[PDB]
């Protein structure tokens, strides 16, 4: 049953059949070869993906699935501060509610409603027999049944170890069956050190039993627009993506801008990054936070266009108080980070650092 | 037995094995109460001091303030603010000279108020809690300016800005009475009452002559705003009690600390806040010890707690240190707070019997000023 | 009390400068001016900057990272004051150095140094 | 070393708070931080107001007026700090009351306290 | 044996009062600055103000004092000119508006003759190394150096009474001024770094080689000469690093061993804050040793090695008798070894040749740790 | 010898005949039953005196002679202050080269030469003796050893005990004869604790031995011009008094508007004040002291007119370090200064102090 779930799962994870045209599966754009993240390319380069249609793309870039099942679901902390939930602004509370969604979203696998989406796994004897002896008889019949069966089976399976192995060489290196490099000792030193940490750990003080380089916090750390992803999108050049504010129910304008920190393993080889794929490569990730610490000029300029950064999409509630630490990231420290959050990726991934390196 | 060092060290380890989070943050202060005591290190005359806020029950430090240049610290009785008269240099010590009032929160410390004194009007002198001082609405803060000659400022704490300066007598110290008036002691050994409108010279009544010219009322008489005792020694532990409540001067009778016959064997009072003054018990405790005349700024290992309304000693604690300075809590079943500057420790005593509770020490570098809020 | 000696750690009490979570610590505790072992006294201003050591519990046999903060914007505290230096390195190896006044990041600009606290931030590998 | 006991005059060393000179001075002796007897430190400003005292001279039984003069406009000190306080008379007679800091007339209006020196300005009475 | 100072005094005070001398009560100027004179600072354990006592070494008598702010760093120009100190200072004594400045000051009368605006706070707040403020030799420029946000070096013109420029830098650390437009820098890399600045423009950064391994860890307080262009410095071990910059250009010396290998076989360590003094002109090297944990290198030491700068011979073992954190030497023939303990707040002074104290200079404030001599001769 | 030169002096110096008319000596201006200053009622009150022509008056105001021989001899010290001499800008050295001016002054006592001061002193056969037995036979016979030896007669005749007896109840109360009254002696330690000591004692520190409260300095106070005695004079209103200035080869700007500071022995009963006897009371002179200090609305106004002081006559050099003492002088202070300086009357004039 636990096991009887997740392989039910398995099966609808890597079926088209659940997209209208039956040309995509969440496999497609969270492909298990790329850190179950989309490898296609768009209008906007990988910066977002293509629903089933062919044609649309979507605003935000395609998130790994690894690791997501350590996500709690979303909450108000006692501070104030949301934290959990899934998809880069929270607005889905856990995995089984995010699952449903990619099926229905006519920019993505879209499946006219829920009785489509049951109509298909009638169609296939090996979904009646595995539907029906872990959610009963007849729950195919029953478009909310089979829709909620089917979130459940997709959540138990991203909850599998084969999403969140944790055999990285950090997991490795904690322990004790190897040791870091010296550039990946020095990366972890300054990770821990530097103002990351006050984003990317998964506590405040103590140590995580398994840590996957998030506070699961939101934060507005004052992203320009992807100009090329928004365009792609079709949106509007007056719309903004307002971030955790978009979650039905947030209504506070502090949240406005703000979006999901997102766990570190794997960042290596899920590029682009940041909610909108704005950046392509790594290193550029970690430059962008040298915009708020350096004095020099350089650290105004996004090294892969030559160009300013770009005004903040939302030019509020930037999280100034962590951002602006008093102290820049000189090339050794951002090497000695790029090498430490390499040491964040899966074994079986590790053969994709080469391309990357 | 256990300190509170030694707590802390077992719920820290009891939140690592539990894989307990916290997020590490500013403190509050825990709200100001009875037993919060305050010490102000003049440190020796340094140009940069320290207040030490000190939760008297824990013997704990609870928080900090610093201060400029001998500065006056006050504390509003009802707890909801501190603030001092401080003074700063431009250059540590030399350079352009500013006077102002801070006013502080009192749990997150924070100042509230930051009021600049015109024409660096502060009394430059060792630390005398009356030289500067609160009306007992908590509005006005009145400090005393020796030079040219004897004034009195006027800040209102509310509009957060300096007034003006009273012209007065020949006079020294400020116990304020009442919203637009407060009593100075004179060269001619009377009190002067001075009240203050909003403008004019204030209108300053003399009383009668109180004391010899060879009678000599120490630099540190203790004042009770919310009982309006003025409880005043003399060099030879004659003391003094003046009440103040009425809007005049009632002249309270004089009383003796010491015995005619102690102060045969050389018993004196001696120190810096050589007494205390509990006032719903309605007592003096005083500083005494051994010395010879001219030895009046000594610590003393004895304190005499005296009934205010008999003379009758009610006690002689042996402190088992040399204090400079003394004071209590305004609570029922009081501390007595007994500071030695020497030691630079606060010496946390039950007041009825005497018994060291506790006691915080690294408290700067010469502390001499205690300071508790009345809140009853 | 030989300040020469291998330092020794104890799990039992953080005001004393043998605690083990201060064993780089260089100033004071703050938990002696009213803040804790992981937090400032009012008033001041907590960095975020930290200097980081290794230290050995001896309650469990572990070593941990401890991600040393200042609380800033106070004059010294005068309280309890402690230098220890267990693996602590040279200026240039500033992430291991302890004469830094780590006050960056503090709220106000406040740099002036208070006292520090012994948070832990990590296991040690 | 008893500080409730009489105080003994001696005039046989001036950095000593026994020293004869010294009977009324409240805070440091100029001596000690490059001042002299009758003199002020470098960088410091002599004050022109006083308090006074008689003060016994062992060695000839006679009396003299020594009228205290502040050195100020620096911090205070620190170095052979002194209070003494015969025929010291509380603040309401500030001509002979020390713990005011008789700064007035300072140079450059210096009013933070440094040290003191100890001058004769007359025979007693 | 013999007479105080405070006793020499009062005999003629004496002698005056009983010739009916007069004399007008006066603010003294301080004897003229000479070999023997000797600063130290007291930072005051991070205390927000602080003090710099001047100090005759040959009468151990204290001739002087100036007050600073928060970490200060004191320069002694070492032709007896003029001191200086970069200070820190806030509008509220430790909160509010930071103001950086440098003050020159007169180093008879210590009247400040420049108050020099350091904009926009950029002092490196560290406990005091002698050697992250620097004078040019000639006086006229004072370098300090920032770490936030980055490591950088402030240029400020002591002669025109202004800051002038920050110079970027590499990863690197110290400032060692060899020409009125050049120092040197060590780098985390294990190289130095030379940095030749004009006015404006970028500046021409030069790296040596990698001189010591990344475990082999060099101490906060090398002892530089400036005349000699004489880099002294320390490992954790007592190996020392000597670094001949006198051509304007860096040559390694070969390292010498300041303790025997039975010695360290047996836990002999250098320890405290200034380790290490230089005599220039009988290039001998001093350093606090003593047996210690490997980790406990910032203690005090009781045992002053001196040896031979060339050869690496040692000449002496001083047992210091007293707990000492920093040492320095005049730089007069016949030196004076200054050994300040902290804790003592005292100021020991002893022939370097014997070893012997000769006097001491006590209630030096709160947390002496550094001792500054100018080199005159 | 000293006895009989005083003795010679002491005759001189009530001698009319040493005036062009024979109607004034020495003592009508330095009346000795006023401690030696001038009782006489001229067209500016006491504030200046009148010559012998009966007409002609002064522009400064008549010091007493009590003491004025303790002052030393002109000289500027090593820190640079000009100290001692004899009138109030110092431009005689000392009593002997004073003496002789008053004898030929056209506004004192007139006499147009030498030569007819030594006619003078042929017509009278003691002065024949007395002078002939000091100096020698033909002494009078010659205007320029009798002019000088009748100005060391005078001298002489000022240094004795007579002009300098320090018996005043100061006097005594040093000696331990008599105590001080509480006000008195409170006055005594505001006089060396507050500025008037910086001035107006001998000595910057220790004891002096005899004492005559003045550091025969030279300062500006700051004083207005005295009105009517200006007027009175006939220097014109276009005149400046520039006090030390005046003493020839003084010829440093810092010194005009610069006067000896008196002695304060016998102030009580030498008034009116200052230089130029612009106060009348010893109360307002003390006063004058407080426009320096005090902030309060009176400090500005002379008590004695109910206006301005007014503008100093020489607004540069005024001695601010030391006037600027940052502390005002209460009532009660300044009653007690009153008391002590009383105390500096000699004996012989205790009957003139009401
Ligand atoms: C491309 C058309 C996609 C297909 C098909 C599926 N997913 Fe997806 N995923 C996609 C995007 C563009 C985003 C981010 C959108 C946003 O608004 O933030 C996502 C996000 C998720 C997440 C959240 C992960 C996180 O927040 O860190 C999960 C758990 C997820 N996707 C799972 C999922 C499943 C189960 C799918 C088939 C049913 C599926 N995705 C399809 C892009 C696309
Ligand atoms: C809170 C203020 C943060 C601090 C400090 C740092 N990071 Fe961060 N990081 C944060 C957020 C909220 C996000 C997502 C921003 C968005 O809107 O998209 C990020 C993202 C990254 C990434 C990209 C990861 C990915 O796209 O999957 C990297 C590589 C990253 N952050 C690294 C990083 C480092 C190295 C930091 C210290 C220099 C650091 N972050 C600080 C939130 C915050
Ligand atoms: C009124 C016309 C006078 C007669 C006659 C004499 N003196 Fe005089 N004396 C007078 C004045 C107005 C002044 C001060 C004028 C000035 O220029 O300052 C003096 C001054 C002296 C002094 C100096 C005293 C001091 O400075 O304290 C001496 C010693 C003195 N006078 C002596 C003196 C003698 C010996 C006379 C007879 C020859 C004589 N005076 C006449 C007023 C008048
Ligand atoms: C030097 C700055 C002085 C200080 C301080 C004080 N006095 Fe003075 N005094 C001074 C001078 C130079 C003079 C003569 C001024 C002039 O131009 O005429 C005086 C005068 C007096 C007098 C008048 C004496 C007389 O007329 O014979 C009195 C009574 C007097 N001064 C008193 C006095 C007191 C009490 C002071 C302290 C408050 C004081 N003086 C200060 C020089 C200086
Ligand atoms: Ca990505
Ligand atoms: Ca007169
Ligand atoms: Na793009
Ligand atoms: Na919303």
């Amino acid at each position: 049953a636990d096991d009887a779930l997740a392989a039910l799962g398995a099966q609808l994870f890597v079926d088209p059949a659940l997209s209208r045209n039956a040309t995509q599966s969440c496999a497609t754009c969270h492909d298990p070869a790329r850190a179950f993240t989309d490898p296609r390319e768009g209008k906007a380069g990988l910066a977002v993906s293509v629903g089933d249609d062919g044609q649309s793309h979507g605003d935000r870039n395609t998130p790994t699935l690894g690791y997501a099942a350590l996500v709690p679901a979303f909450h108000r902390d006692a501070n104030g501060k949301y934290k959990g939930g899934q998809f880069w602004d929270g607005r889905a509370d856990d995995l089984k509610q995010q699952a449903g969604q990619p099926m229905l979203n006519p920019v993505e696998m879209a499946m006219p409603d829920r009785a489509a989406v049951a109509a298909r796994l009638r169609d296939d004897p090996a979904y009646r027999t595995g539907f029906e002896a872990l959610f009963g008889k007849g729950v195919l019949d029953d478009p909310e049944r089979a829709f909620d069966a089917a979130a459940e089976a997709l959540a138990a399976y991203q909850a599998t170890g084969e999403f969140s192995p944790f055999d990285s060489k950090y997991d490795r290196v904690m322990r004790g069956e190897e040791k870091f490099t010296p550039l990946e000792e020095f990366g972890y030193t300054v990770f821990i050190t530097w103002n990351c940490r006050l984003c990317h750990m998964q506590r405040k003080q103590g140590v995580a039993e398994r840590e996957t380089f998030t506070n699961f916090e939101y934060h507005n750390i004052g992203l320009p627009v992807n100009e090329t992803a928004r365009e792609a999108s079709g949106l509007g050049a007056d719309h903004v993506d307002h971030g955790l504010l978009a979650r039905p129910g947030i209504e506070d304008p502090a949240q406005s801008g703000r979006f999901k920190v997102p766990s570190l393993r794997n960042v290596a080889v899920t590029g682009p990054y940041m909610h909108n794929g704005v950046f392509t490569d790594l290193r550029t990730a970690i430059l962008f936070y040298n915009k708020y610490t350096s004095r020099r000029p350089e650290a105004k300029i996004n090294p892969e266009t030559g160009a300013p950064w770009g005004e903040p999409e939302v030019a509020r509630n930037l999280s100034l108080a962590e951002l602006q630490s008093g102290l820049m990231l000189d090339d050794g420290r951002v090497d000695a980070l790029v090498a430490f959050l390499e040491t964040l990726t899966d074994r079986r991934y590790e053969p994709l650092l080469e391309e990357s390196r | 037995q256990e300190t509170q060092g030694q707590a802390a060290a077992r719920a820290a380890a009891a939140d690592l094995a539990a894989g307990q989070d916290d997020e590490p943050r500013i403190l509050e202060a825990p709200a100001p109460d009875a037993r919060r005591v305050y010490v102000n290190d003049p440190a020796h005359f340094a140009a940069v001091t320290q207040q030490f806020v000190i939760d008297g029950e824990a013997g704990r430090v609870i928080g900090m303030i610093d201060g400029g240049f001998l500065p006056n610290p006050v504390v509003a009785d009802d707890g909801s603010f501190i603030a001092h008269a401080s003074t700063v240099f431009s250059r540590i010590a030399r350079g352009e000279r500013t006077d102002y009032v801070e006013v502080f929160d009192p749990v997150t410390l924070l100042p509230t108020a930051d009021i600049e004194l015109p024409d660096a009007p502060r009394f430059l002198v060792g630390t005398y809690p009356w030289m500067t001082s609160l009306t007992p609405d908590g509005k006005t803060l009145l400090f005393y300016q020796f030079s040219p000659a004897p004034a009195v400022g006027v800040v209102d704490l509310e509009g957060k800005a300096f007034k003006r300066m009273l012209d007065v007598p020949d006079c020294y110290h400020i116990f304020p009475t009442a919203p637009d008036t407060f009593f100075m002691h004179c060269r001619d050994g009377s009190l002067a009452k001075v009240a203050f409108g909003t403008e004019g010279t204030p209108e300053i009544t003399h009383t009668e002559v109180f004391h010899p010219e060879d009678e000599f009322l120490i630099n540190h008489p203790a004042y009770s705003q919310k009982a309006g005792r003025l409880v005043w020694p003399t060099y030879t532990g004659k003391i003094h009690q003046i009440d103040l409540s009425s809007g005049d001067a009632k002249f309270l009778p004089a009383v003796e600390a010491l015995t005619e016959a102690e102060r045969a064997d050389g018993w004196r009072p001696g120190g810096w806040q050589q007494v205390a003054y509990h006032r719903a018990l309605d007592r003096i405790y005083l500083l005494v010890d051994q010395r010879d005349e001219w030895r009046h700024k000594t610590a003393s290992r004895f304190v005499v707690v005296l009934d205010a309304k008999t003379g009758e000693r009610l006690a002689k604690f042996e402190m088992g240190h040399e204090i400079d300075s003394i004071n209590v809590s305004q609570d029922e079943k009081p501390l007595l707070y007994a500071l030695s500057t020497g030691d630079k420790t606060l010496y946390i005593h039950d007041a009825e019997s005497g018994e060291e509770l506790r006691s915080v020490n690294q408290l700067g570098h010469g502390p001499q000023v205690i300071t508790t809020a009345d809140m009853g | 009390t030989d300040p020469r000696a291998k330092w020794v750690p104890q799990d039992n009490d953080i005001q004393a400068c043998d605690y083990w979570r201060h064993c780089s610590i260089d100033g004071n505790i703050c938990d002696c001016s009213g803040g804790s072992l992981t937090n400032c006294p009012p008033g001041t201003k907590l960095a975020t900057a930290s200097w980081v050591a290794s230290c050995y519990n001896p309650t469990d046999g572990q070593s941990y990272l401890i991600a040393y903060r200042d609380c800033c914007g106070y004059n010294v505290s005068g309280r309890c004051p402690c230098l220890n230096t267990e693996g602590e390195l040279p200026v240039y190896r500033p992430e291991f150095a302890n004469d830094i006044i780590w006050c960056f990041g503090a709220e106000d600009d406040a740099m002036t140094y208070h006292c520090t606290i012994s948070p832990i931030v990590g296991k040690a590998s």
